[PDB]
């Protein structure tokens, strides 16, 4: 019965790390264009 | 806390024009131009009966036909900004020591090219100016830094003309009266085209380069430049963008030299005000190196050089190239500082101090990476140096090895080159930085997080 | 007291490391990949002929390997008695050699109930069971035996078999005209039977311009199934040193790192006395062994490789002969083997001298409280790879040219990791139990035993990290 429950209370900090990470991926991309390309 | 609510606001602001402000720097036609420049070129084969282009060139026969029909016949269709200028780079006979042992069969010998070794001599049929050689500032030239070596801006010029009954005749009695012999090392293609309807011109420099072991290398450089093509349709807009961006940098830098100046006696012991005087400094030299190009630009809107003189256009490529990288390292930290006005959040503040917790632990672990990285990349470059095409040089071994990691190895002429110690460097290679290097980075972060959780719920659960 | 020690032991490590670092950067530039890049584009590209478009790296019958003796060999050789030069600064040292190695007729033994069937058989390549009778027109060196010690040859370990240095061998012209009537006269007479198990081609360039010697050789396998093997080595040798001040700079760091190893021999005998098999538990002390013995056998192999290079001397007088460079081409290789091998530990001994502050004593001592571990969990992980690869090999081993050989299956299992598959192939090869094994593989390995070292290093760091931080908070 554990599982379920520790999928679902450590859900927040797995949507904030992949907030994070969405900006800081859409900063790389903006760089990556632009510079060479 | 109501300063917080501004400060996002005015960031929000800030986002909002540089996003439109950099959107209106992704034009279309600045890049199809060019890899439509790129392909109307270096990928049309000689005149006929051959298939080899450009990109493939194997000889100097195949130079001197792509030189006669397929430049002859891109250049001129059935504006040109000038006249095309080609160049030579040649070496010295004698200039290095033949071996006692191994003479009366080798006579001559021809070192590769340096400086030092250079020739400044007149040739044969010396009556045309391709013939004597001129110094490097007579030439308006700086130095290319090409592959094998980097080479100067001196040599043997010849200026053509602007058409295919005054430009080919000279081809012609270059290649009858012969021109690249054994001791030449390097050929420049230089010229302007302003071919396109929008004003978007762009610059192309073509090399060829003779090794001292025979064959040809090709490389080429195309650059398209900007100009002021205002229209009230999205320019005005741009415009007032631009002076709205230079109003909000004065504005952000009078702000941070107040806090400074009036209190707290030193601004840097925080890294979000380590970072937007950072921000602001690339700010400013992008502004004025834009102002300076547009200034530089202005002048030269002539199309006037009537075949006379050969322009010099490299000057306002190399502050484009400047302005472009600055104005890219901007953007990207004015996204980076966005992590400040979410960082309060509740299930955001346990990680940001994780981050920060242990940023001394990964640069720690970062050295030790990078120092077997590299020894590793040395090994590679002394054993698979010569034949791989892969680690042939120091540069190309690491970023090989940087593509091991993301699974792209090739693996097929790893082991042709070297069937053992070959296999050894891969196997080992893989072993310990997948298995035990790449789990020393999350051990840390792990430690790091717990310990902060932790403290942190023994801090608010208690009060 | 302890500072002066460590600043003693530090100088002269960094001494030995940029004497090291001055030597290597010498024995590699950026001339001697495009030579040889050139020198093999030449040769294996290029069309046999103008029709065909089959080059050496695609041969497949023996026909072909005709066509490219009379083809694109020789022009890429000739180029226009006066000296070839290959791309007008190539000199063709010499004369090229061409060398065949064939297994008797009668070599097996065929069984008796289709012996009216078959007649002849021939073996697979050995020593014992190699011609040397004479055949054929039995007029020259092509069609006689002539032995290793006579021929000045050694093995050569291509990719069948380890074939031995003698075979029956002609010395072709300096001309295109004389070769291509020679090469027209071994074929009519035909010389490559049924029998034929390997073929050899040798020369060797000069290019003055930049001092290299370039050795070139290539083989051809014929092996009792039917078909040809093509391989090819281009070594681009250095024979004549001492010319310009940059040699005599490098025989200087050379006399140099004699020196420091003479020194290092002498320290490493002062201590080992001491610590009489107590010495040898540091992994720092482990460590310099290694080092002293890998720079002795290089000194020792580049010693007695320019000692004798009296195959130079004897062809100097006679430029009409083949000059013989391969084993001088061998040496080299070897000697850049134990360099690379001996540099990269150079290196890795930094972390004796690195690992003298806070956070970077933490993960050198995670490294080793857990090394024992990780020892005893790399058994286990060996075990079953070495299972799965043996299975491999037993299902897929005469199929998927990736599992061909034993160490090609260990190979394809650590790319696997890595996510470099093909999976058409594996899955046709065999429909059942070629799925179970892929997707049993990727369980058992990237779900479960992946996982493991993960685990040991991330409890080991907070391990030590506790300890460290209560010795010394609590003092
Ligand atoms: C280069 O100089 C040497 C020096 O004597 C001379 O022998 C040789 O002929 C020269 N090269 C040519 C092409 O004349
Ligand atoms: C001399 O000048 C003419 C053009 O006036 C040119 O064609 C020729 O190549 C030059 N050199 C000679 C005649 O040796
Ligand atoms: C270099 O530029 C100057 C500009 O004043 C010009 O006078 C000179 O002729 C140029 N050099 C050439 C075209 O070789
Ligand atoms: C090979 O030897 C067998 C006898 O062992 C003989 O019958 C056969 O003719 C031989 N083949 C050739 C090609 O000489
Ligand atoms: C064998 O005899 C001589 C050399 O001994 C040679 O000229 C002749 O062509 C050879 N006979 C052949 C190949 O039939
Ligand atoms: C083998 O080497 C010796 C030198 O000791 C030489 O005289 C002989 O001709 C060589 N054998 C050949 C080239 O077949």
């Amino acid at each position: 019965s554990v599982f379920g429950k520790t999928l679902c209370r450590a859900l927040p900090e797995l949507l904030g790390v992949t907030l994070g990470l969405v900006v800081l991926g859409v900063a790389y991309a903006q760089l990556a264009i632009l510079l060479v390309s | 806390l109501k300063s917080v609510l501004r400060e996002l606001v005015t960031y929000l602001l800030f986002l909002i024009v540089l996003c439109i402000l950099t959107y209106g720097m992704m034009s279309s036609n600045v890049y199809y131009y060019t890899r439509m420049m790129s392909q109307l070129f270096l990928d049309t084969p000689v005149s006929k009966t051959e298939k080899t282009n450009f990109k493939t060139l194997s000889s100097m026969e195949d130079f001197w036909k792509f030189t006669e029909g397929s430049l002859l016949d891109g250049l001129y269709w059935k504006l040109l900004l000038g006249v095309p200028r080609i160049r030579q780079l040649r070496v010295r006979n004698g200039s290095c020591s033949i071996p006692q042992d191994l003479r009366d069969e080798i006579k001559e010998c021809y070192d590769v090219y340096s400086v030092s070794s250079e020739d400044r001599a007149p040739f044969g049929p010396r009556n045309g100016t391709a013939w004597i050689y001129t110094s490097e500032k007579d030439l308006n030239g700086s130095s290319h830094w090409g592959i094998i070596a980097t080479y100067s801006g001196a040599g043997y010029y010849l200026d053509l003309s602007r058409t295919r009954e005054e430009t080919a005749a000279q081809v012609a009695s270059l290649k009858k009266n012969v021109w690249l012999d054994r001791g030449t090392r390097a050929t420049f293609i230089d010229f302007s085209v302003y071919n396109a309807n929008i004003n978007l011109f762009c610059v192309v420099r073509l090399l060829v380069e003779f090794p001292a072991t025979g064959g040809v290398i090709p490389s080429w450089q195309f650059q398209p430049l900007k100009l002021i093509r205002y229209v009230t349709t999205f320019d005005f807009f741009l415009a007032a963008c631009e002076i709205i961006f230079c109003f909000f940098i004065f504005y952000y830098v009078v702000e941070e030299i107040l806090e400074i100046r009036i209190h707290k006696l030193h601004y840097f012991r925080s890294f979000w005000n380590c970072l937007d005087v950072v921000i602001v400094v690339l700010s400013v030299v992008a502004i004025g190196i834009n102002i300076y190009r547009t200034s530089n630009v202005e002048v030269l809107l002539q199309f006037l050089e009537d075949q006379n003189t050969f322009p010099n256009f490299e000057h306002l490529a190399y502050w484009q190239i400047q302005f472009n990288n600055i104005a890219a390292v901007t953007v990207f930290f004015v996204w980076i500082k966005l992590f400040k006005f979410i960082n309060f959040n509740r299930t955001m503040s346990q990680l940001s101090t994780t981050m920060s917790r242990c940023a001394k632990d990964l640069f720690g672990f970062a050295i030790m990476f990078f120092i077997i990285f590299l020894a590793y990349a040395q090994l590679a470059y002394l054993v698979f140096g010569t034949q791989v095409d892969d680690f042939s040089t120091f540069q190309e071994c690491i970023f090989t090895q940087f593509r091991i990691i993301l699974g792209d190895i090739n693996f097929a002429e790893i082991e042709e080159a070297n069937r053992v110690l070959g296999p050894i460097y891969f196997t080992t290679f893989v072993f310990f930085m997948f298995f035990i290097l790449l789990n020393m980075f999350l051990a840390i972060i792990n430690d790091t997080y717990s310990e902060v959780k932790s403290d942190l719920a023994q801090q608010k659960a208690e009060m």
